[PDB]
This record gives C-alpha cells, structure tokens and sequence, in this order.
C-alpha cells in the first residue's frame, strides 16, 4: 500500500488529493510521487542539508563571536585600568605640580583607544601631542620667573614638534615608548579582528551551495526513496557520505583554515606574555619618570637653546585564563571540516530485527564503493555527482583570499612590524 | 532529534551515593560543552557543574566543591555525575545541558530525573473521608484525605475513571514527619449523595497500597 | 463621588473616591455596589499602578477604573449601564499589602439609579 | 557572589497583549544575558541569548533588548502557548547565577471563592491525631489569605497550605488549608472555623462546625 507515504508526506504537510491511491510510472527520479510534488520536493529536500550543515557548524560561529566580545571587552577594560592606576603613583610622590593637571592622561587613552577600535589610525601624532602637553607645563617649573604667552593663539604645530630635528627635550623615551606602545595597540588589533573574521568567514561558509548539478539528482539520496517504496529505508553510511562530500568539495577550507588557528594561537601567546601589554601598562610611568630626569640634568642646555620662542563591571578576566580558555576551544576546531561528513551522515541516518542494506540509486542492491574524497584531485572519481574541474566555487575561493591575509596580518602583527 | 536523557535513582538517605548518566544523541558529544543544572522544589535554577569537551577544564559550584565530582565518555557520548556524602540541601530535579558554543547559554536540555534525600522510610498513605456539609443547599462538596506516606507519587482517582469532571487533586505537602499527605476534592449537587456513589481509591505505587474507600453522607 | 442626576438606561458616566486623607498611592483602593434588598457584590479592583486591572464578570467591558499616584485619589469610569445595575457604589482600600483582599475601612459613595 | 534578579514576580495579562518582563543585575554585564521559558515540570527552552539575539525554533514575537544592568523580555502579540515562567541568566561569572521566575498567568474576571469546611474523621481521631481541612475552591485571583479560629483563637504554625494550578474551563484556582492537632488538643475545644479573606468578598466570610453535628 503506496499510502503508507501518504501519512508519512502528510506529517510533511501535503495537500492528500491524487497521491494517496495513484501511481503511474537535468531530471530525478526514474513512483507515487506527482509531477508538481517531485518540483516541489527537491526544494524541500534541499531545505534540511543547509539546515542541518548549519546547525551542525553553528557552535564555531558563537564560540568565535563569544571570544571576540570577551576578549575585545578585555582590552577595553584594561586601557582604562591603567589610565586610573598611573594617576595614582604621581600624585603621591610630588605635591608641587600635577594636583590639577591630570586632565592630560584622559585625552591620552582615549585617542590610544581610538587605534585599538578602528576608530581612527593616528598614533605617531598621538604621542607626540600628549608629550607636547607635558612639555609645555614641566618646561616652566624650573623657569618659574619667566611667564610665556605662546605664539598665535596656538604655539606651534605642537610646541615643540621634534620635527625638523630639535634636540630633543626627552631625549629617547619618546621614540622608545612609541615603540612598546605601537607593537601593542597593533597586535591587540589584528587578533581582534582576526576573531571578528572567523565569525563572519564561517557565517557566511556555512550558507551551503545551491550546485544545481548537485541539488538535482541529490533527491536520490533520501528524497527519492520516499517517492517509491516505504519511508524505512533510511539511507545507510555507503551512498550518503559521498553525496554529502561531492557537494561540499568545493569548500576545502582545510589547507587555508589550518593555518589560520595556528596564526591565532601564535600572535596570543606574544600577546598573552608580557612584553605585549603588561609591561607598557606600567612602562608608561617608568618611562615618563625617566624622561623627566634625563630633562631634570639637561635642561641646562635645553632651555639655554630654547631660549628663542615658546618652550563597575566585573574585572577583566586574567589574560592567561583566557588564553588557554581560548587555546581549548579552538582544539575542537582544526580538524572539523574533515569530521564534517560523518556528523552530517550520523543523524538522521540510523547507520551509527530489521536488516542493514539500504537505499542505493537505482535500487535496495548492495552498496561497497569508495568514499573518501575531498578535493578535486580526490573528487575527480565521484561516482554520484560532477565536482568543478577546479573543486572551489568562485565565491567560496575568495573566502581564501580576504579572510587568510589576517592570519600573516596577525602573523607579522606578532613580529612588530605591521601594515 | 536532539535528545538528552537523564537516568539514575533518587531515593537515598543522608551519606548515600548517586550517580547520575545524561545520555546523549543527535548530535556529535564530542564538540559541545557539557554542564549540569538542578532544580529544587523551589522556583530557581541552580547551577552546580560544566565541562570542557575535551575534559580538560572541571568547575564545580562553591556549594558542591569537596562532595562532587563529574566526569564524561565521548566515546559512549554519556555525561555523568557523582553525587556523595550527599546533605538534605542537595535535593533537587537535576538537569543536564549543552553548551551551545556562546558563553554559558543552554539551548538543549534533558528530560530531568530528580534525586531525593530524607531519613524517612518506604510507608503506604492512610485515606479518610471529607464527608459533605448539609433544602438544597447549592452544590456540597466531599473530599478524600491521604495521609502519611513515601515516597512521592500517588495517584487519587474517583469512581475507576467514570466521573474526573470538577475533582481538584491538590500538590502534596511535605509536613514536620517528613511524609507527604494530600486531599482531592469533588463538587457534586446536594441531591445525589442518596442516588450515586463515590469511591476515591488511591494507591501507593512504591508500598503496594491500592485502598478503595467510600465516602457516605450524614 | 460625583452626582448629576439619574441617567436612561444605556446612559454612561464616572465617579470617583475620597474617605481618608493620608498618603496611599500603593495600596489598591476597591469599589463594590451594593442595593438594600442583596448584599455587597464585586465591581472593579483598583490594584496598585502597574500591577494590572481586574474587574467583575458582571460589569465586563462596561465599568472602567484608573488612579493618581502623586494625587491619592481612585476614580471609576461607568459606560452602558443596564436598568439593573441600580445601587449605591462604595470604595474601601486594602489594609495590606500582599492584596489580601481585606477591606478594613469603607466609604459612603454616590449613586445615580437609572430612568 | 553575584546577585540576580527579575520583575515581576507574577504578571497577569490576556491572550493578544503587550508583555514586558524586566531582569536586573547587581554588577554590570555588557551582552551576556540569557533567557529562558519552562512550563510546569518539564524541560526549559532556550529563547533569546547574548542579551539581544533570538534562538533558531522561537518566533518573531518574542524581543530582548538589554545593555547594561538593565534588560527587559518583550512579547509583541501573546499567544495561548505562552503561559510559562521565565528565566533570567548570567553569561560572565564562574558562579553563573539565575534569577527567580516571573510566572505568566492567564487573567480572568474576578470570582470570589466557595469556602467548605470538613470535620475530622471518627477512624482517624483513634490514632490521636485529627486534622481539619478548609477548602476554597474556584477563585481568581490566587492571591488570598486563610486563618483558623479554635472558638475564636487565631493559630499559626499547625496549618499548612497547598494551592492547585490553573484550571483549564475557567482559568480558577482552589487552595485547601489543614489544621493538624492532637486529639487531646482537639477535644478542649468546641467550634473550629476557618475565616478566607478575598478580593471578591465583600467582608471575611466564615465556615464554622461543632463536635457532634
């Protein structure tokens, strides 16, 4: 009784009129299916493969997206940590000068935090305008008698802008700290980011292909048993795993997906140990202090040449837990494209008394044919479809394009040297 | 589809051990992280455990350090967790859940099996009549009383299923002894306590204590 | 508390309520009905602002109530008012907090009757 | 060590309307906030994680939109199968805290609740005990209030209360209150009654018996 489907097709949602009792005898299905129910089908049997491939990856967009807005809170908290902890040491020790001239240190982070965000991408004036801001307020504590009212309504470019080679009234410490604070701000940023492009590649990758030559003649795979004989016949591990492989050989993000967790662990482990941020946390007031005294002892031939002109929430989680917290997370992830196909063939499919043969394509006939395939040099024997001359899909191969640069942006970021 | 299947006895004195099996399908155990969340007879959530899928990161609730344990087999895909030395506080409806790769978020949880502890012993219920208070005075209501027993399920019914309209079954209470007692009621007109009959028979399923009883009018 | 004659049947007006002056913009003030010849019967439940509104099934969708915080006064509103919902309509605020349905202290009201 | 809660902790409304519940939190939580709907004794849904985002399975009529210590659950059209309790989360913590449910009832048009009273059982005054019970059956809203008077006493501590679920014809409630006592405490005294105070009652009504019909 061909009927059997009819209940089963009407848990599926059918209008029941002329397929319950009727059978009869780029195309499907050599049946008690209908011409307009094969049509429409097909659209339904693509439905579960993008759902089910998306569910089945979804846990990588949300571990990657939940990374991303704890670590990017992280550096956030931890810009402002330091802005209240450096104001502390120096008010304590000298009661002659900064008792009202803290309102520096706020214009300083704030456009430090301007790099980090995106917000802006100027660092090199950034420094320099903050340095000129102590420079021209410590300059008069040791010319106290001498009052100044700058040039124009503005100084200079920033007083005394070291362009154009001045001696320097700081001697190295702005070079030096320019330095720690570049390799910094720099590196917190392309690991960011390098977050929010995972989230995004894999969002967007998990959108599985339309591959016409693939959806048609997919039917046969667990569609088109339903058609014919009894729904019982849940396709067994043989025909599915190959179906579901020669559909996705164009996506083998495996040679480009590799190294990019790699890349991700690498600039976190310079990041995660000091000499990334802990250190210029208080490598700024070392060598604030520092700069300072190389001005006290030479501001004798300093100022003699300068005479002419103006002269609540819960505390950032510790980085190293949230390193190996990250590192354990992304275990789970280097080799699952590869394990892919077997989650996809392990759940509706009962493969993990009745008999173990299955559904084949042209019939219940015993199934022993290969099925490892994933790329084009390895999908070019594909017994149940036609992969591309070159496996990856034109949109799919610019997902290795774009979203692979941040792995040696995070690479060379881990280095130094950046841009 | 995605099933989460909880198992394991919940009956045990203060000191007993239990150990709880999530069973789980649907989906591959060994990409997700797994965790455990109770419910009490009260109305929040409380959490207690969570474990990498790896396995490699173990925490425990500040209520739970020194007497829990939990453990995982992605191999047989089962989540388990070992309760011991277990006090009165413990007693909850105990969940397992996954980790949907956010943060701390559940979307998937398990059936519940509850674990229950008290010093009490197996007793069958004692069932008495609320007989009717009373021309016709309105509709008089009866009622059939159980009292003293354990463990918790016990099922009231009226007449072998014929008459369930209007009959209120209240929730049981947990009294000073430490054995539950409920009552169900049934609104009936003030005229038929001479032509019909009721019979509340309850049972006991953990005492073997199946009781009809009648409930006649003065 | 408001007076303007009696009204045709099907006619619809609003009272309003004042017995003790004393700050009670939590407290949910009542308002019953009842006409000599039947005891007191349920109207409509002021409850405390956001706590929501609830009224008798006998006035469904007729008889309206708002209150003030700030001003401590409780009004009820009265749309199409039946020939036989004649009697004299009194207010009385719950003692307690826990809307325990307990009114300890009640008031005369005003009522209208029907032509 | 972290503090969670919710308000309210009992909301009425009708089917088809506007419902906001609002969570709050002791310390701040920029995006990690999760929610949940369980229906009585069984399993909790996941509905809206990460403060703002909806969960594949829940429909459009569900919004969660929080920033801060300060979030809120919104249900733009509410329908039948919506009458659950609802959970609050934390995402950020090692203690993940959940806040109390806010249950969701059903409103109905007021009915004030039929008090009866039962006498203690001839075959269970031989064990020496004997526990009256007071049943209030048929009432909205739950909220009542319940006390016992032994020829006029008031008591506290020897009664104990259990309240039914809401009925599925009219949307009612019932309660029952047991007075338990001794035999010898129960023969001092001649007239038990229980008095229930209800927002539909006009005034405290009693239900009263003597030993001896």
């Amino acid at each position: 009784s061909c009927a059997e489907t009819r209940q089963v097709l009407g848990a599926r949602g059918y209008s029941l009129n002329l397929i319950p009792p009727a059978l009869i005898t780029l195309r499907v299905c050599p049946t008690c299916c209908s011409s307009e129910t094969e049509q429409r089908l097909i659209r339904e049997t693509e439905a579960t493969f993008r759902g089910l491939v998306e569910d089945t990856g979804s846990f990588l967009v949300h571990t990657l997206a939940a990374r991303h807005r704890k670590f990017d809170e992280f550096f956030l908290e931890m810009l402002s940590v330091a802005q209240h902890s450096l104001t502390q040491l120096f008010s304590h020790s000298y009661g002659r000068l900064y008792a009202q001239h803290a309102l520096i240190f706020n214009g300083l982070f704030s456009r430090l935090r301007d790099f980090y965000g995106e917000t802006g991408e100027g660092l090199d004036d950034t420094l320099a305008d903050f340095w000129a801001q102590l420079l021209e307020r410590v300059f008069p504590l040791l010319h106290p008698q001498y009052s100044f009212p700058p040039d124009y309504l503005l100084c200079l470019s920033r007083l005394a802008s070291s362009t154009d080679g001045s001696l320097q009234p700081f001697g190295d410490s702005p070079r030096r700290l320019r330095l720690q604070i570049t390799r910094t701000l720099v590196a917190a940023r392309a690991f960011v980011q390098g977050l929010e492009t995972g989230r995004n590649v894999v969002s967007e990758a998990l959108k599985v292909p339309v591959s016409e030559g693939c959806s048609q003649a997919l039917m046969r795979l667990i569609g088109c048993p339903l058609c014919r004989g009894v729904p019982s016949l849940m396709p067994c591990q043989g025909f599915c795993l190959n179906v579901v492989r020669g559909c996705l050989s164009s996506r083998g993000l495996e040679p480009d997906w590799g190294n990019y967790l790699d890349g991700l662990l690498i600039l976190a482990d310079k990041l995660q140990g000091p000499f990334s941020f802990e250190l210029t946390a208080e490598s700024i007031g070392v060598k604030i202090s520092e700069g300072l005294m190389y001005l006290q002892e030479n501001s004798a031939k300093v100022s003699a040449q300068v005479f002419q002109e103006c002269g609540t929430t819960a505390a950032g989680t510790n980085l190293h837990r949230l390193v190996w917290e990250l590192r354990e997370r992304l275990a789970r992830m280097r080799g699952f494209w590869a394990r892919l196909s077997l989650t996809v063939c392990g759940d509706s499919r009962m493969a993990a008394l009745e008999a173990a043969p299955c559904w084949t394509g042209a019939g219940r006939g015993r199934y022993l044919p290969p099925v490892v395939g994933g790329s084009p040099a390895e999908q070019v024997n594909n017994p149940e479809l036609k992969v591309d001359a070159s496996g990856p899909d034109v949109p799919t191969r610019r997902r290795r394009l774009q979203l692979r640069a941040a792995t040696a942006r995070m690479k060379t970021a881990a280095l130094g040297h950046d841009l | 589809e995605v099933q989460l299947v909880e198992t394991g006895g919940g009956v045990v004195k203060p000191g007993g051990s239990l150990r709880l099996s999530c069973a789980a399908s649907g989906f591959t155990f060994s990409d997700y992280y797994m965790s455990w969340i109770r419910q009490a007879p009260g109305k929040g959530l409380e959490w207690v455990s969570y474990i990498s899928s790896s396995g490699s990161t173990i925490y425990y609730a500040d209520s739970v350090k020194g007497r829990f344990t939990i453990s995982r087999d992605n191999s047989k895909n089962t989540l388990y967790l070992q309760m011991n030395s277990l006090r009165a506080e413990d007693t909850a409806v105990y969940y397992c859940a996954r980790e949907s790769g956010y943060d701390y978020v559940f979307d998937y949880w398990g059936q519940g099996t509850l674990v229950a502890v008290s010093s009490a012993s197996t007793k069958g219920p004692s069932v008495f009549p609320l007989a009717p208070s009373s021309t016709s005075g309105g509709t008089a209501a009866l009622g059939c009383l159980v009292k003293d027993y354990f463990p918790e399920p016990v099922t009231v019914s009226w007449n072998s299923g014929a008459l369930t309209s209007g009959v209120h079954t209240f929730p049981a209470v947990l009294q000073s002894s430490g054995l539950y007692s409920l009552s169900s009621v049934v609104t009936v007109p003030s005229s038929s306590l001479g032509t019909q009959t009721y019979i509340c028979n309850v049972n006991h399923k953990p005492s073997n204590t199946k009781v009809d009883k009648k409930v006649e009018p003065k | 508390x408001s007076g303007g004659g009696x009204v045709q049947x099907g006619x619809s007006l609003x009272l309003s309520c004042x017995a003790x002056x004393x700050x009670x913009x939590x407290x949910x003030x009542x308002w019953x009905r009842q006409x000599p010849g039947x005891x007191r019967e349920x109207v409509x439940x002021x409850x405390x602002x956001x706590x929501x509104x609830x009224x008798x099934d006998s006035x469904x969708g007729r008889f309206t109530x708002s209150x003030d915080x700030x001003x401590x006064x409780x009004x009820l509103q009265x749309x199409x008012l039946x020939x036989x919902d004649x009697a004299x309509y009194y207010c009385x605020x719950x003692x307690x907090x826990x809307x325990x349905x307990x009114x300890x202290x009640w008031g005369x009201g005003t009522x209208v009757t029907v032509s | 060590d972290i503090q969670m809660t919710q308000s309210p902790s009992t909301l009425s409304a009708f089917v088809g309307d506007r419902v906001t519940i609002t969570c709050r939190a002791s310390q701040s939580i920029s995006s990690w906030l999760a929610w949940y709907q369980q229906k009585p004794g069984k399993a909790p849904k996941l509905l809206i994680y990460a403060a703002s985002t909806l969960q594949s399975g829940v429909p459009s009529r569900f919004s969660g939109s929080g920033s801060g210590t300060e979030f809120t659950l919104t249900i733009s059209s509410l329908q039948p199968e919506d009458f659950a309790t609802y959970y609050c989360q934390q995402l950020n913590s090692y203690p993940i805290t959940f806040g109390q449910g806010t249950r969701l009832e059903i409103k109905r048009t007021v009915a004030a609740p039929s008090v009866f009273i039962f006498p203690p059982s001839d075959e269970q005054l031989k064990s020496g005990t004997a526990s009256v019970v007071c049943l209030l059956n048929n009432f909205y809203p739950r909220e009542a209030k319940v006390q016992w008077k032994v020829d006029n006493a008031l008591q506290s501590g020897n009664s104990q209360e259990s309240v039914t679920e809401q009925d599925s014809k009219d949307s009612t409630y019932s309660l029952s209150s047991t007075l338990t006592l001794s035999k010898a405490d129960y023969e001092k005294h001649k007239v038990y009654a229980c008095e229930v105070t209800h927002q539909g009652l006009s005034s405290p009504v009693t239900k009263s018996f003597n030993r001896g019909e």
